[PDB]
RNA sequence: AGAGCGCAAGGGUAGAAGGGGGCCUGACUGCGAGGCCUGCAAGCCGAGCAGGGGCGAAAGCCGGGCCUAGUGAACCGGUGGU
RNA sequence: UCCCCCGUGCCCAUAGCGGCGUGGAACCACCCGUUCCCAUUCCGAACACGGAAGUGAAACGCGCCAGCGCCGAUGGUACUGGGCGGGCGACCGCCUGGGAGAGUAGGUCGGUGCGGGGG
């Protein structure tokens, strides 16, 4: 998506935040600029946003950047944006979160169950022209006691998993009720 | 291993670094304090003979000489990674000669 | 209870500091254990008592791997 | 343990310190006294 | 006494059956026996320090050498041992005296054992040394029927330049080692 | 010494070791 | 459990740490307020859920009593507290998300959550996901 | 380096203070520049000088033990000495 | 001056771990041997001496990759000398000077002395 970015120097970062603007910066190995986008804008923006699909920010410099949220740094005490990591992308392959669809009603949740989901998204190494809007799971096949791992990715075209090729991607743990109300009482 | 080194380099000044190889044996006479050699009188890889123990003792002579010509006296001797006994020993042991 | 039970303060540190002139013999540091090494015109004793050994300034050394070390730069 | 050492042929006594029953019935260990210097130490 | 069989066998014979069986480049890439150890669990002879003699000077014709002994560092509370005391004794043999015991090995000690029947093959640790159990060491040659006053145990080592298990599996069948197949 | 393994199976390894007279059986041979 | 016997109270400064984002389930329920939770708040809790949403879904507890909490018996000053009465409690500070439940509806939760804040002894607010986490 | 370093805990530590050896008794006498610490009394560290020694080829190291507890003013009295 | 080797200090992992490659003229290693000096709680493994031939396989030397390790901003915050404010209270907030840790961006298969042999 889209939204307009804005340059800052000397402002007090806790001044501007009063304001609205929600201050942030903008880098990558040969750019590093203080900025700061609107809140209530970036709100919308990154609601839908977040640090999957990227986002173009244009400056009173009409310079389009091909950036995406590095990282946010939320305020403790009640939640809210402190200030914004954006990372200007160029071209070469580009490590990130990538989400991850969970897909079909496994054997486990039918016979009650539930829909553990361990990456509700994964990290991968790939290329700007790859924005892959989402990843596949076939969970399905998966009961109360079986679990997918890394290793059983629908990956498609050209990207490669930059995490563990081990690491549990989500799983199905039994529901939790009242056969665990009393045995939990007196027997501990 | 090397030890010995830290003992010796703790007395104050000029040790004599006896590196030996299998068919060599150098040494130089290293004042610490400034990372420094002072007289480098080598052996095999220098002009002399092949006989070992009295090639140590004739390269020992070698220090000797090229030393009292600049002022050294302190035998400080780095008994390197060797065991004193022979080669290294004879070394040493003309530097004393004269 | 059974505690309220202690040892008196040691009254351990740093004696002299980087740039004092000091006399021989000074303390210059008392300590745990090796927290300094001796150096340059200094030595340590026994508890590993570390102190001057000509008069001069003292300055502080940080070596990493080596650890750190004290010593008196001498100077009259 | 009480042990004072003592000169041979002399007078003269050292700090100590035996051991019980562990083993060490007799001492000779060497020291150095005032008159003269050094000679041989026996326990008594 | 710088000769013997196994001194040839394994140059004059085994030393290009290698170089074909696997290809090397240079002449000591190639698998050498270079580091023969014997060792024993004598946690037994605790007691009896004699018993520790007997199986030293036994191994001593058996090894042609001297023999070594080794104490405990944290010894077992509970199998009567404690600290730096016990027993085990240990004896490296290196240069020709190895070879002049591993003719005894596999052209003595080997062929009269109760019911031997091969070299287990999964004895090579992943590496290229072997390690193998014997419990009646009177079937080397030296030992006497009357002399024996016990049946002591022990183990072998030997260390070789192999860099994998199956080079070192080739290198002892090449010396002449009976693997159970 | 030069050990002579005069093993009862019909062979004589002259050997090195202790002792010439190396009395055996069903060695290698047998 | 393990470590030992008895510890010393502590204050409760700013919110800091004591805070951050749901890490598991679909809503979260975080503290407003500062406040030692006892086990038996937690645990009254946690049943409190599911006994409201039978077979439910899953409950994650994020906040865990390693505080021992001391008590002197009703006399008057001879050394430490006897303690432990209450047991143990869990040091919350300010922003701390302390359950969380998944498997379930939004109002499967806003309702289990909304009991539960009930139970503790404190001022809470519900949570959902929003995007906001670490990544790129 | 999570072991070990007699024993608590700690600080230190294999570029040993840890394991093993060979020779040995400096678990010395006479002292003590200068400091730490401290109300006092006490406690602590200590180069160096001399005497005569020990190990080392030697530079050198040794005035007990990795360190920090293992203790008791003064009176009165015991034993041995100049 | 320049290049490679050898001995040796300084910086203290941006030197390291692991992987591919390469150098034997010299230098060094492994190497031949155990008579002499000398040596192992057993072994010439290690120390040691005398030294054909062989080798660069191991070791080490030089390079090249970033998987581990290590180094690591900026921006923002936490905290907080000093100064204050609200409220009834556990606590919360502003002014002013200081400012992290962690995390992102990122870097990194070293830098450099003195001496020696060799073109
Ligand atoms: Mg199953
Ligand atoms: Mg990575
Ligand atoms: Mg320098
Ligand atoms: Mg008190
Ligand atoms: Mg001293
Ligand atoms: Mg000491
Ligand atoms: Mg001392
Ligand atoms: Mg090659
Ligand atoms: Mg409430
Ligand atoms: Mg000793
Ligand atoms: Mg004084
Ligand atoms: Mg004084
Ligand atoms: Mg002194
Ligand atoms: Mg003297
Ligand atoms: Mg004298
Ligand atoms: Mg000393
Ligand atoms: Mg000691
Ligand atoms: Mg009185
Ligand atoms: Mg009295
Ligand atoms: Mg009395
Ligand atoms: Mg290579
Ligand atoms: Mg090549
Ligand atoms: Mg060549
Ligand atoms: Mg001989
Ligand atoms: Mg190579
Ligand atoms: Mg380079
Ligand atoms: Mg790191
Ligand atoms: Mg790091
Ligand atoms: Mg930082
Ligand atoms: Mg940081
Ligand atoms: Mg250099
Ligand atoms: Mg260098
Ligand atoms: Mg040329």
């Amino acid at each position: 998506y889209r939204l307009k970015a804005y340059y800052r120097e000397g402002e007090k970062p806790s001044a501007l935040r009063r304001a609205g603007k929600l201050p942030g910066v903008m880098y990558n190995r040969h750019l590093n600029r203080k900025v700061y986008v609107d809140l209530v804008e970036f709100d919308k923006v990154f609601r839908q946003a977040s640090i999957h699909h990227v986002i173009v920010l244009e400056l009173p410099d009409g310079q389009s950047l091909p950036t995406l949220v590095r990282q946010v740094n939320l305020d403790k005490r009640r939640r809210r944006p402190e200030h914004v990591d954006f990372f200007v992308l160029s071209d070469e392959p580009v490590e990130m979160y990538v989400p991850l669809r969970f897909v079909g009603t496994p054997a486990g949740v039918r016979a009650g169950g539930v829909l553990q989901e361990i990456h509700r998204d994964i990290l991968v190494k790939v290329s700007p022209r790859n924005i892959p809007e989402f990843i596949e799971v076939d969970v399905s096949g998966l009961e109360i006691g079986d679990s997918l791992h890394a290793s059983d990715l629908k990956l498609p075209p050209g990207v490669e998993l930059a995490v563990s090729p081990e690491e549990t991607i989500a799983a199905v743990v039994p529901p939790e009720d009242v056969e665990k109300l009393a045995e939990e009482a007196a027997a501990e | 291993k090397f030890r010995v080194r830290n003992r010796i380099k703790r007395t104050g000044r000029l040790r004599l670094s006896v590196f030996r190889s299998l068919k060599h044996i150098y040494a130089q006479i290293i004042d610490d304090e400034k990372g420094v050699t002072l007289v480098s009188a080598s052996s095999l890889a220098l002009k002399l003979k092949g006989n070992k123990t009295e090639v140590a003792r004739q390269v020992g002579r070698a220090l000797a000489e090229k030393a009292l010509a600049l002022g050294i006296k302190q035998v400080a001797f780095d008994r390197g990674p060797y065991k004193y006994h022979g080669r290294v020993k004879a070394l040493a042991e003309g530097a004393r000669e004269g | 209870t059974k505690n309220g039970r202690d040892s008196q303060a040691k009254r351990l540190g740093v004696k002299r500091y980087e740039g004092q002139v000091v006399r021989a013999g000074n303390i210059l540091v008392r300590q745990r254990g090796t927290r300094f090494k001796p150096g340059k015109n200094v030595g340590m004793g026994r508890d590993f008592t570390l102190f001057a050994l000509v008069d001069g300034v003292v300055e502080f050394q940080d070596r990493g791997r080596l650890g750190r070390y004290v010593h008196v730069r001498p100077l009259a | 343990l009480l042990l004072e050492c003592t000169e041979c042929k002399r007078r003269n006594y050292a700090t100590e310190k035996n051991k019980r029953n562990t083993p060490n019935k007799l001492e000779l260990r060497k020291y150095c006294p005032w008159c003269r210097k050094h000679t041989v130490h026996r326990e008594v | 006494p710088l000769d013997l069989a196994l001194k040839r066998k394994y140059y004059e014979e085994v030393r290009p059956e290698l170089i074909r069986r696997f290809g090397y480049q240079n002449v000591w890439e190639v698998p050498r026996l270079e580091k023969v150890v014997i060792n024993q669990g004598l946690g037994e002879a605790k007691e009896d320090a004699r018993i520790l003699e007997k199986a030293a000077q036994e191994l001593a014709l058996i090894t042609g050498q001297k023999p070594a002994v080794t104490r405990a560092k944290k010894s077992i509370s509970n199998f009567k041992l404690r600290k730096g005391m016990p027993i085990g004794l240990r004896v490296t043999l290196r240069r020709d005296r190895m070879w002049i015991f591993l003719e005894k090995l596999l052209n003595v000690a080997l062929p009269r054992i109760r019911d031997f029947r091969g070299l287990n093959p999964n004895s090579f640790d992943g590496r290229g040394n072997y390690n193998l159990g014997l419990r009646e060491q009177l079937i080397f040659p030296e030992i006497t029927y009357d002399m024996v006053d016990a049946l002591r145990g022990m183990d072998i080592a030997v260390v070789t330049t192999a860099e994998t298990d199956e080079e070192a599996r080739a290198l002892l069948e090449l010396l002449g080692f009976p693997f159970r197949k | 010494v030069p050990a002579r393994i005069i093993c009862g199976c019909g062979n004589v390894i002259e050997t090195y070791s202790t002792k010439p007279e190396i009395y055996v059986e069903v060695c290698s041979k047998c | 459990r393990m470590k030992y016997r008895k510890q010393q109270r502590g204050r409760l400064k700013g919110a800091t740490k004591g805070g951050d984002y749901v890490a598991f389930g679909d809503f979260g329920l975080v503290a407003l307020e500062p406040a030692w939770i006892t086990a038996q708040q937690i645990e009254a809790a946690r049943v409190a859920m599911v006994r409201h949403f039978r077979r439910g879904g899953k409950i994650f507890i994020r906040i865990f009593p390693d505080k021992p909490y001391t008590k002197k018996p009703l006399e008057v000053r001879m050394g430490k507290g006897k303690g432990n009465v209450e047991g143990y409690v869990a040091v919350v500070k300010p922003g701390r998300v302390m359950f969380e439940v998944a498997g379930v509806t939004e109002e499967q939760a806003m309702e289990a959550l909304r009991i539960a804040g009930h139970k503790l002894p404190i001022k809470t607010k519900i949570v959902r996901r929003d995007a906001y986490d670490e990544a790129q």
